């Protein structure tokens, strides 16, 4: 066991992507998140998962009770703007009938599942419910209003035409189906950004039982951290099953490197704003919920 | 004795405080002659910051993601002898309680707070719309706080003081407080006063008790305040018709 | 070309700033007039909320025109869920609507004369002044703005933030003795405004007669089209709105865009000349960086795809073929609106049946259908749109006047001295914290 | 009074001619200008062809606007026999419409900026020229007409004469993948078109400032109300038209009458004035005669018994109250119509429903009833009637913007030097071979 003070406590990281290729044709990296709860449905570690489905609006997240193959494979692909997962937690052990509830989300939501299993306020049956978590990295989150801004107004797309947006190389990229790609500087989009993202201290999803992300691995690529026991059985039994190719992470660049850097920027900023709260006013100051 | 200093201070306000207290008619006009000099107000006057005052009333509350809206506030407190919280939403957050972002063009502006969980506040002024008559009252009693004899201060003193109470009981304001602080303590007594003092008829009295429309509420605390089991100081109170004439002379030609 | 800018503007509502860029002689070639004041943001948290709640909510956005939301919201639910208000209740709407123009425009002529001239004189109008003759215009202003607001409390409410308006129609008619007390009332207005009209009138024609004005101790020139623009105008009706009830609305929705102020606003610049004795304060200091696209607080409504004017000159002009443009223009058809506000709560009252009723018998609860209701408020129109499912807000939107004159008012600023830019902004009579919400 | 001719005019299109009588300054007194491009005569050759036939036919009068006589014919038609077409047939011809607009106002771009001055400098923009800025001018202008012809041929078929319209609807609705492919050059088209518009404004209101501009080596005086005229405007809707299948049509066929040139045009005149060195190639030879009653082309519409003004400035008078006149009036409104053109495609393809039908169920065959139809075309109001009886066409009649606009910009004349004639007869952006027909 590692305990890294930046990349949280795990057992292994290595660097993956899935051996489905179906899942990788639509995958944001490496199709970690889908294959693994496709994965852990047909064997039976779960029956049933919140993934972030299609919404209403273009590229607008809607949390969603996935229970085939089908319906988790329709949640592939980052939305950069906030999908509230953890509300269906509850319902998924009350009219959906699960016993072995998955869920899937960034850390916040990963830290949401914790807390609800070791302080559950009016959330009963859930902490013995709460089967299998897969938690994706995370820097910052946006409103939807924030995410139309930047793809309509800087990135000068329409939303009805992207196939895939994406954070790396210091810009926000936006690929259209038709084959074009914009990019806007990340400097621009430092206004937009969910207010709540800047006392996150997390960043590679710590309390998931395995974490997956980009920043690490060669594109269509996932860095994948294998962190609890139930995260360790799953991930050695779908390698023996032949689920995914892997490498050790050490052996991949930039890797971990670069990626225990990229967490000690944010939580060091994002602990300097937590400080900074509490001296707000004068003579007064904002709450912090780590206190 | 001199004029004392008088700032408007506009947080994220919607100028309807100001307007109450220009609402006064003559009686504003009669202030500024003979009691109080308007040295900041960015709706009436062309000082474009904020200057030392004796009293700063302040409307609206703050947005906790705009820099110089902070930095208005702390350097109001800075700036000011007395700090008034006009108006509700100054007090209570009121409608700005609901405010949750989202919206162009500043979808981080989220989170708003009333000014007294960024500063030290003096006396609350509760109301939206605030009354004119407590704006002017409070604004005479302040003058005589700072410059009258010391039966006046003692008067104004006095006067003021279930106002700075209001201001150290807290920064939050509903339906809910005739709930939390009257009726289930005991002092309920069926005036029905809660439901006249309403901007938007959220109360109506059932059999004697009041009934809260909370999906109506817009948070302004202006029912505990009016109510006459929240703060009813004897000393001040039974001695209305003195005090009346007292603001009346104090206004008069 | 240098780059000077005033923050905060004063003598207008709320919190906005200018990002001027000027010639050699100091005359705006590109000026950015815009928001500063926080989203409090009323269109998403009405999300969910009840179709009862929001307009008084919506309310808050202003206490200068808080007339305007309260109708223009309410309504804006009544058109959506197709609810016929009683006609008692209109004409109560209509004499709190009326009212309420005369108290705001009169409360503009306080913030804009320090900037007039006692006509034939170099001394400009100090209203703080215990002198004549300001003295007594100030007597005058500060009964009109009483008899308005007693107007308003008694057929709607209150006079900031009207209590008696409701989904369906009013929460009360009114007593015989009230509609004779604003009968009595109106009266005494009429007069007061007419006088006031001439006396705002002569101010402005002899302004337009002045070559220079003084600023900070300097003579600034007055160009003969000072604020003149080429946006045109819109206005939905000479008085009160118009809804998508009607039979023939007279605002058009296909016509509409919202933009972000991308569009329309200038990018990141940086602030080379700086002016310490603009009165009283100075201007914003050398070096500072400032982006109108990104700090504007506004969004950009668009009228065949281009910024339009709104208020009292739109509607004279859209209405009568009013046909003088610019600041004094501007200036003029608001003090031209103040007898009609008077006629017309006098023949509402003769109208109005004390005993008749004031809501409608079926309020229906909506099944997700748009529907949209326009307010002419002081400033121009305010037009709010919804769809009411259930009796919940499923999704709103505001196109609030200052809204529509914040791009439109920028275009003006083109060839007047920096100096007096801010004459330029305060004839559009601006309500910040309306144009933001 | 001398007579001097320039004929034939350049940098419009198609074949027309100026015949001015002038005063011993060189200013015109009374003007006359003409078509004398041949009549084709459609409008008596459309009798007793099909209804089908006649607006394909139609759209050969004009490269330019072939949107604007397809679509004015087809509704023609289609308001004689009382069809109604589907909703995603009339989405589709409004993007096919408003993607013209755009290649129509940026090709006029390339015909004028020969006439006006880079800003600040005495030097005029040669397009052809491989130097800057004219290079990256017209870099920009030849992206623009691109991207708009592009996607006039995908949502009209053929850019220019397009195959997509037809009686009841279109022949086809578009690809998920061209919907995409629309709105991704709109998307490019807008930034283009506000870059572009600013340019153009910036350049007239320069040409405001000017006093004076060099003709054929001479300096010319700049009138200040170069291009009045007291006809006034006509306009039908501020982005597509009207028929008369509507609940309320905005144009009234009641008031036009159209004469022939002889009402408004002067009769027979001999030049007794010429300049050989007018660019480039001289003025009509001393001793010619000439008769615009005879020589001219086209029919005169009036309405209200008068010659009116239509086209983007009547456009933005009629629904704006736009209050600037003259040539560089007209100029700044075409401009600012570039934006709106770019709006509308998008908030269009978001309404366009791609498996949506675009062919009415029945199409009727018609009972020699009368219709009409307006487009608004990038020139201004086509209007074009019809009786259809059994599918056949028993009566035709065009009223085409340029023909409106031959005798208002004649009268416009008056007071222009006759060397700058051509600049007041170009800010109509005159379509010679539409006028004539
Ligand atoms: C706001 C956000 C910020 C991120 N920032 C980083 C970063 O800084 N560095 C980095 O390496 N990776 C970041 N990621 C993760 C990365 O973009 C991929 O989502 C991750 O690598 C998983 O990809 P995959 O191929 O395994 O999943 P896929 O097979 O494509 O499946 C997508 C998964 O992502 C979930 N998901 C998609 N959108 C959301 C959403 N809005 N909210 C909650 N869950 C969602 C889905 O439920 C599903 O489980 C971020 C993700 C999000 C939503
Ligand atoms: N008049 C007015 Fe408000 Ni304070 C504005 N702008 C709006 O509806
Ligand atoms: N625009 C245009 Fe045409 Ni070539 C003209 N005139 C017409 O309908
Ligand atoms: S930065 Fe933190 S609070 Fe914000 S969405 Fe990502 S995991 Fe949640
Ligand atoms: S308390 Fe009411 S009237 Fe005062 S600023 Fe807040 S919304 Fe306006
Ligand atoms: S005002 Fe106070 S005492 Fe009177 S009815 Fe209301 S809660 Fe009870
Ligand atoms: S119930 Fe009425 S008076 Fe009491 S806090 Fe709510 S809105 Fe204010
Ligand atoms: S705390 Fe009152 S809902
Ligand atoms: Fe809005
Ligand atoms: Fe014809």
């Amino acid at each position: 066991m590692i305990e890294d003070p930046y990349l949280g406590k795990y057992v292994t990281c290595v660097s993956a992507r899935s051996t489905d290729k179906e899942i990788l044709k639509k995958a944001q990296d490496g199709g970690i998140a889908t294959a693994l709860m496709v994965y852990a449905l047909e064997e039976g570690f779960i029956d049933g998962t919140i993934v972030a489905g299609e919404g209403d609006k273009p590229w607008q997240p809607k949390p969603v009770v996935a229970m085939t193959r089908e319906d988790i494979l329709k949640a592939r692909g980052t939305r950069y703007n906030i999908s509230p997962q953890i509300s269906w937690l509850k319902e998924a052990t009350r009219s959906f009938g699960l016993d072995k509830v998955g869920v899937t989300g960034v850390c916040c939501q990963m830290q949401a599942v914790r807390k609800a299993q070791l302080y559950p306020i009016n959330m009963r049956d859930v902490p013995g419910k709460v089967a299998f978590t897969v938690g994706l990295f995370c820097m910052e989150n946006f409103s939807y209003k924030s995410l139309q801004s930047i793809v309509e107004d800087h990135a000068n797309q329409s939303l009805g035409s992207v196939k895939k947006m994406e954070i790396t190389k210091g810009k926000f990229w936006v690929y259209t189906e038709r084959g074009n790609v914009a990019t806007v500087p990340l400097k621009a989009t430092h206004k937009y950004e969910q207010p709540g993202c800047h006392v996150c201290l997390d960043y590679v999803s710590n309390l998931a039982d395995i974490s997956t992300g980009s920043v690490g691995s060669p594109d269509g690529w996932s860095t994948v951290f294998i962190r609890t026991k139930v995260g360790n059985e799953i991930w050695s039994k779908a390698v023996a099953d032949g689920m995914f190719e892997t490498k050790p992470i050490e052996e991949v660049k930039p890797g971990l490197d670069l990626l225990r850097k990229l967490a000690k920027q944010k939580i060091d900023k994002n602990q300097k704003t937590v400080e900074e709260r509490k001296t707000f006013g004068i003579n007064k100051g904002l709450r912090n919920p780590y206190a | 004795t001199n004029k004392i200093k008088i700032g408007h201070v506009h947080m994220s306000g919607c100028t309807g405080c100001l307007v109450s207290l220009a609402d006064n008619n003559l009686g504003l006009i009669k202030i500024l002659d003979d009691y109080a000099d308007l040295v900041y107000c960015l709706t009436l006057a062309d000082v474009r910051h904020i200057p030392e005052m004796d009293v700063a009333l302040v409307e609206g509350s703050v947005c906790l993601q705009d820099h110089e809206s902070v930095e208005d506030i702390k350097e109001t407190r800075k700036k000011s002898k007395i700090v008034v919280a006009l108006g509700s939403c100054a007090c209570y957050g009121n409608i700005t309680r609901f405010s949750r972002g989202g919206q162009h063009n500043q979808p981080q502006h989220e989170s708003y707070l009333p000014i007294g969980d960024l500063i030290d506040v003096d006396v609350y002024i509760p109301g939206c719309p605030p009354s004119p008559e407590l704006i002017r009252n409070v604004a005479v009693m302040a003058y005589l706080l700072l410059e009258g004899n010391e039966e006046q201060k003692e008067l104004a003193g006095k006067y003021l003081k279930p106002l700075m109470d209001l201001a150290k009981r807290g920064t939050s304001g509903c339906f809910c407080d005739l709930m939390y602080d009257v009726i289930n303590q005991g002092l309920c007594m069926g005036c029905g006063t809660c439901a006249a003092s309403c901007p938007v008829h959220a109360i109506t009295l059932e059999f004697g008790k009041p009934q809260g429309e909370r999906d109506l509420c817009i948070k302004c605390g202006s029912c505990y305040g009016a109510c006459p089991r929240s703060f009813f100081n004897l000393d001040v109170i039974s001695e209305f018709e003195n005090i009346s004439e007292i603001i009346a002379k104090a206004l008069k030609d | 070309t240098k780059v000077v800018e005033i923050s905060p503007t004063t003598r207008l509502e709320g919190h906005s700033k200018l990002t001027l860029k000027v010639n050699d002689q100091g005359i705006v070639e590109r000026g950015d007039w815009l928001s500063i004041t926080p989203v409090r943001g009323i269109e998403k948290l009405a999300i969910g909320k009840t179709m009862e709640q929001v307009p008084k909510i919506a309310s808050r956005v202003c206490g200068i025109c808080p007339i305007a939301h309260t109708l223009a919201s309410t309504e804006a639910m009544e058109a959506s869920i197709g609810c016929e208000i009683p006609t008692d209740a209109k004409l109560l709407r209509i004499i709190l609507h009326a009212a309420n123009r005369i108290h705001s425009h009169a409360l503009h002529n306080i913030l804009i004369l320090p900037d007039f001239y006692i006509p034939g004189t170099e001394k400009k109008f100090n209203l703080f002044a215990n002198e004549q003759p300001a003295r007594s215009v100030m007597a005058r202003i500060v009964r009109i703005r009483e008899i308005a607001q007693t107007i308003a409390a008694i057929a709607g409410g209150e006079a900031i933030h009207p209590s008696n308006p409701r989904i369906g129609g009013m929460y009360h008619n009114v007593s015989p003795r009230a509609k004779q007390k604003m009968a009595d009332l109106a009266k005494e207005c009429l007069v007061l405004v007419h006088e006031q009209m001439e006396f705002m009138l002569d101010v402005i024609r002899n302004m337009q007669n002045r070559e220079f004005v003084e600023v900070g101790g300097k003579q600034i020139p007055l160009p003969k089209k000072l604020g003149y623009h080429n946006q045109g105008v819109m206005a939905t009706a000479p008085m009160y709105g118009s809804s998508s009830l009607d039979d023939n609305p007279t605002w058009d929705f296909t016509r509409w865009k919202e933009t972000r102020p991308w569009d329309w606003y200038m990018g990141e610049v940086t602030i080379d000349l700086e002016d310490p004795s603009y009165p009283i304060g100075g201007t914003t200091k050398v070096g500072t960086k400032a982006n109108p696209q990104m700090e504007s607080c506004t969004g950009v409504p668009t009228y065949d795809g281009q910024p339009v004017e709104v208020g009292p000159r739109a509607r004279l002009a859209t209405f009568k073929n009013f046909d003088e443009k610019g600041t004094f223009a501007q200036h003029i058809a608001r003090q031209m609106e103040y007898p009609d506000c008077c006629y017309t709560i006098l023949n509402c009252l003769d109208n109005l049946n004390t005993s008749g009723k004031v809501l409608a018998d079926h309020i229906p609860q909506g099944d997700g259908s748009m529907g949209w209701a326009a307010n002419e408020a002081p400033r121009g129109s305010n037009i709010h749109l919804a769809r009411v499912k259930d009796g919940k807000v499923r999704w709103y939107d505001m196109l609030v006047p200052t809204t529509w004159n914040f791009p439109t008012c920028s275009r003006a600023l083109t060839g007047a001295p920096w100096q007096i830019a801010e004459m330029v902004v305060r004839a559009y009579d601006p309500c910040v914290s309306c144009a933001t919400h």
